[PDB]
């Protein structure tokens, strides 16, 4: 039972983990309590990886969260598991997170988290096995960022031999407002590139772009964001609290997962997105369900995967279905798409089925795939900071507690380093 | 009095240690508990099947055998299943982290950290028996474990037994149930540091056995436990000859002698006839011509090759129950008449036959039909290039784009090693290449 310590901070990190969370304890039907109020025994055959034990034999799941703005726990029980995270380390900081990196990652929060470091060694020990690390954030500028990749940096100082993961949530200029953030995202990946190879990029502007276009919205709301993400980011880790085919460890994922040590975002999808409506819907097959799963609009991502290429799948079917029916339609897809995949890999359609259906729906399936096509998403971004950088704008901050240009172009630098191994390997 | 030890690396590998291990005890007559078949109780035995299972106080017939992993997932799994009493307590090895597809974490990263535990067990159990002949090695291919583990430890058994023989199991892997895409990366790994150490080694293929279970099995979706109980099947088919009595290919070496001419080219084909599926009563009936006929037949080889398409160079074969050597010799002379079938140009290339006493024993409660007649061909036939070539082509299609490189190289290998071993298994190829 390699356990895994879940990181997390920031105002957005806390908002998606804290449904992500709820979706996941339903799922395995733990009450709100803390008790197994389940309904079968393949529930907590091995689920201590995410779920701990207390004395009195409730279990407890170890997850912390941090941030600098004093009120977290003022804002985590705003859903129904505040009191449930273990109540002595809720971490607070004193300002806030205003849109300015190192302000948390150089002088102040960096005086806290060395605190934050010694409380998560400590609370690594008590497992029998360690699996590794994983991180649920956003790319937003204000000690979003700053927080993660700084304590990114420390927990791989400590545990070389072990693996990180980000569930980071790159910002776009459609949703939101308050643009210095190009600089706090195309900063911090800059160095969580070089820092983690296990990421996961949920594009906010391709969410907004299928929630309220094309699926009845008027006004996205915050907690209309978290419904999808805690869906999907919710079973994209299934396999690991599921015995399956593709068991497949951290570091099993990343060697079946990561070719090259740098080219590592994966774009995810989930065929059966819905808003928030109480009734279910009609049902839907498995052919409607695994040509749902390649649909654009769908992607998770800024982009369209019919115009890229895929370097390694993987899918993780739910409910019940044809169990080995589907590598039929798996082989169909190879078949018909060989231009989509790419020669360099073969067989890169790993697969496999759970037999567990998630709360409020029968057949779904989440997605993971690693494709030339976030190229789109990086260009984009890119761009979106190269034709403001030529003005300066705001970096009188930036420049006063400790950066400097050089960093911000070789940043640039870098970033143009992986659209080219992108197009290059595209090529 | 002689014995031999079998060794177990791998999840793939004890899965199919427990299957056959649990077939061989159910064949001779032993029980989960091994009370007595007809023998002295203590110290008995005296036929061949004591060089698998001795005797303790009880005369429960412990299987001097050990299985391997790097993570309790189903050492375990089988440590508290049937056979809990019938191995030893703390004589089943668990590791703690996978080598999760990577050869060079079970290389250079958990498994050299645990190798000498292994050793020091295997060499226990060798102290406490008196007969060793040689190893039996059950892994596979694509796992991190049974490729990198198995090639150290068997560095290691060659290091300090320099002298007997060992046999592979192996398991040529297959995309249609692969769970890694680092697979041939593995295998090419593993199989270039093995003719120095290796004797002979039986691999089967997941593909072929797959097709087995289905086309004639009568299943459409095959988990571990059908294809590793037909393997363990014809393991048993393969492995009679040691198991009960003096005949055509008794011992290790003699099996080596009888099959393997130059020592680099150790991969023998090999066959079982009844495949017959499941409980469907008759629609036909048996016959040792008809299937000693339909032995030649693609239909079973256990790897996907074209055998008619290329030189024999030896074969044997094994009958099991209903014995009269005159039809057999009979079935022979008809199968005789060289129909599309060549042999070597400077050696006699007979038919080599030893027939056994017993009909197959079959699990009682498993898919196979209950049969009494039985071929095990051990063909060394040369048309394994095909399969071997096929597995080096998908293996340099992802150097160009130098694919996953890094992941072995974090742990201590070289990049332009992996060049070094392809051109070996292409020199390999060529070696076959060389035989017309
Ligand atoms: C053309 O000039 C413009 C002027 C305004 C606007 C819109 C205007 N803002 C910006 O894009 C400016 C971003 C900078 C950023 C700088 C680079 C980071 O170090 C800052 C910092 C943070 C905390 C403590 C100390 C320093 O500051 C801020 O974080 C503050 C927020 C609060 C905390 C003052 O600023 C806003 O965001 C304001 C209050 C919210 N509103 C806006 O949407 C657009 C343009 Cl283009
Ligand atoms: N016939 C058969 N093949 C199996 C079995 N288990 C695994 N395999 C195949 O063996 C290959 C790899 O072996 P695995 O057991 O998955 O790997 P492993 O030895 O546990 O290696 P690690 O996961 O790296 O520790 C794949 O092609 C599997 O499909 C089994 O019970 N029977
Ligand atoms: N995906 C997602 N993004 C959000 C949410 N709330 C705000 N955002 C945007 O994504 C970024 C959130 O990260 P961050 O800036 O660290 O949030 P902060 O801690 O409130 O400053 C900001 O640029 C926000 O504009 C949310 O609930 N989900």
């Amino acid at each position: 039972m390699r356990e895994i310590v879940h990181i997390q901070a920031g105002q957005c990190g806390n908002q998606i983990g804290a449904k992500f969370w709820e979706v996941i304890s339903d799922e395995h039907g733990i009450d709100p309590s803390g008790n197994y109020v389940g309904d079968s025994d393949l529930q907590l055959e091995r689920i201590s990886v995410y779920y701990n034990e207390a004395s009195s034999h409730k279990y407890v799941p170890r997850a912390i969260l941090v941030d600098l703005e004093p009120g977290t726990m003022d804002s985590v029980r705003s859903g129904a598991f505040g009191h449930l995270f273990r109540p002595d380390n809720f971490i607070f900081g004193q300002s806030g997170a205003g849109n300015n990196w190192a302000k948390g990652h150089y002088t102040e929060g960096a005086e806290l988290v060395d605190s934050v470091l010694d409380v998560v060694r400590k609370e690594c020990e008590n497992c029998d096995c360690l699996q590794g690390f994983q991180l649920t954030h956003s790319l937003g500028g204000g000690t979003g960022s700053g927080m993660g990749t700084l304590l990114i940096s420390k927990v791989r100082e400590e545990y070389p031999d072990r693996i990180m993961n980000t569930f980071s949530v790159v910002p776009s200029p459609k949703v939101s407002d308050t643009v210095v953030e190009p600089y706090n995202a195309t900063l911090s990946i800059h160095q969580l590139v070089e820092n983690t190879d296990e990421t996961y990029c949920i594009d906010n502007e391709a969410l907004y772009d299928i929630c309220f276009r094309t699926l009845k919205l008027a006004t996205p709301t915050y907690g209309d964001l978290n419904h999808l993400v805690s869906a999907t980011m919710s079973g994209v880790t299934t396999s690991l609290r599921f015995p399956g085919q593709l068991n497949a460890d951290l570091r099993k994922l990343a060697v079946n997962m990561v070719p090259f040590p740098r080219l590592h975002f994966f774009m995810p999808g989930f065929a059966p997105l819905t808003a928030r409506g109480s009734q279910q819907y009609r049902a839907l097959t498995v052919p409607e369900l695994t040509q749902q799963m390649f649909d654009a609009k769908n992607m998770m991502a800024a982009c369209d995967p019919r115009h890229g290429r895929y370097l390694t799948v993987a899918t993780v079917f739910r409910g019940r279905m044809s169990m080995k029916e589907v590598d039929e339609q798996m082989l169909a897809i190879q078949s018909k798409n060989s231009s989509y995949f790419v020669e360099w890999i073969p067989n890169n359609v790993k697969v496999a089925v759970c037999d567990i259906p998630p709360r409020g729906l029968k057949m779904s399936s989440t997605f993971i795939g690693n494709s030339t096509a976030i190229q789109e998403l990086f260009k984009r971004i890119s761009e979106q900071f190269t034709a403001m950088f030529r003005r300066k704008a705001f970096l009188h901050w930036y420049t006063g507690e400790g950066m400097d240009e050089m960093e911000f172009t070789e940043a640039e630098s870098n970033m143009n380093d992986l659209v080219s191994e992108y197009q290059q390997y595209q090529d | 009095m002689r014995e031999c030890i079998s060794i177990h690396v791998g999840q793939a590998g004890v899965q199919i240690g427990n299957a056959c291990w649990e077939l061989y005890c159910l064949e001779h007559g032993i029980q989960p508990d091994g009370q007595m078949p007809s023998d002295k109780t203590i110290g008995g035995g005296d036929d061949s099947f004591n060089t698998f299972f001795s005797e303790t106080g009880a005369g429960k017939h412990v299987p001097r055998a050990v299985f391997v992993d790097l993570e309790p997932t189903v050492i375990d799994e089988v440590r508290t299943g049937t056979y809990r009493q019938l191995f030893h307590p703390e004589q089943l090895i668990t590791g703690k982290e996978d080598a999760a597809n990577n050869y060079a974490r079970g290389h250079y990263t958990i498994g050299k950290e645990i190798i000498d535990l292994v050793l020091d067990r295997i060499r226990k159990l060798a102290d406490q028996c008196t007969g060793l002949q040689g190893f039996l090695v059950f892994h596979s291919f694509g796992g991190g474990t049974g490729s990198g583990f198995t090639s150290l430890l068997m560095e290691r058994l060659s290091v300090d037994y320099g002298k007997k023989s060992k046999l592979e199991f192996s398991i040529y892997p297959a995309p249609q149930v692969s769970t890694a895409v680092v697979e041939p990366y593995n295998s090419i790994l593993t199989t270039h540091t093995t003719l120095e150490h290796s004797d002979c080694a039986f691999m089967v293929d997941n593909e072929a056995i797959y097709d087995i279970c289905r086309r004639n099995l009568d299943i459409e979706r095959p988990t571990y436990t059908n294809l590793n109980r037909l393997i363990s099947q014809i393991v048993s088919s393969i492995t009679a000859s040691l198991r009960f009595d003096g005949a055509l290919n008794v011992d290790l070496t003699e099996f080596q002698t009888n099959l393997v001419p130059y020592p680099r080219i150790h991969f023998p084909l090999a066959t079982y006839a009844p495949v017959i599926s499941a409980e469907k009563a008759y629609h036909e009936q048996l016959s040792v011509a008809e299937i000693t006929n339909a032995c030649f037949e693609p239909a079973n080889q256990m790897v996907k090759c074209d055998p008619r398409h290329g030189k024999y160079m030896a074969c044997c074969l094994l009958y099991r129950g209903d014995v009269v050597p005159k039809d057999v010799n009979a079935a022979i002379a008809t199968i005789k008449t060289k129909r599309s079938i060549q042999f070597v140009d400077w050696c006699p290339t007979g038919f080599k036959v030893g027939i056994n006493y017993q009909p197959p024993t079959v699990v009682p409660g498993g898919d196979l039909a209950k049969v009494q007649r039985a071929v095990c061909m051990l063909s060394n036939t040369t048309a394994i290039a095909e399969a071997w070539a096929r597995l080096d082509h998908k293996f340099d299609l992802m150097y160009a784009k130098r694919a996953f490189v890094h992941w072995y190289v974090g742990e201590g290998m070289e990049e332009g090693e992996f060049s070094e071993a392809r051109e070996d298994m292409a020199a390999l190829e060529k070696d076959y290449e060389e035989v017309g």
